[PDB]
């Protein structure tokens, strides 16, 4: 029990979740950003 | 008697879904399909 608490909880400190939730919704934020920017390029392209 | 957090909490299972939240919109469609369904028996339920 001591040896798989020491292995696990050792292994639970090189990971932080919050920063890749961080992460994960400042990649959302530039996807709808990314398709916003799309969206007013082809308009333009098919104004032309 | 709720909140708007707690309204999302509980109809859309938001703890249940697969872990790191899926901004893709079809988990919001499948999302309000599940509770779509679960206020559906809700009411056969009441009507009974």
């Amino acid at each position: 029990l001591r040896a798989d608490s020491i292995a696990k909880n050792l292994e639970a400190q090189k990971s932080d979740v919050l920063v890749r939730q961080l992460f994960l919704e400042r990649a959302t934020a530039q996807r709808d950003t990314l398709r916003v920017v799309e969206a007013i390029f082809s308009t333009s392209a098919r104004y032309v | 008697n709720g909140t708007v957090e707690e309204i999302v909490e509980a109809y859309l299972q938001v703890q249940a879904s697969a872990d790191g939240f899926d901004p893709s919109e079809q988990a919001a469609y499948e999302a309000f399909e599940a509770a779509r369904v679960r206020a559906s028996q809700e009411l056969a339920a009441s009507a009974e």
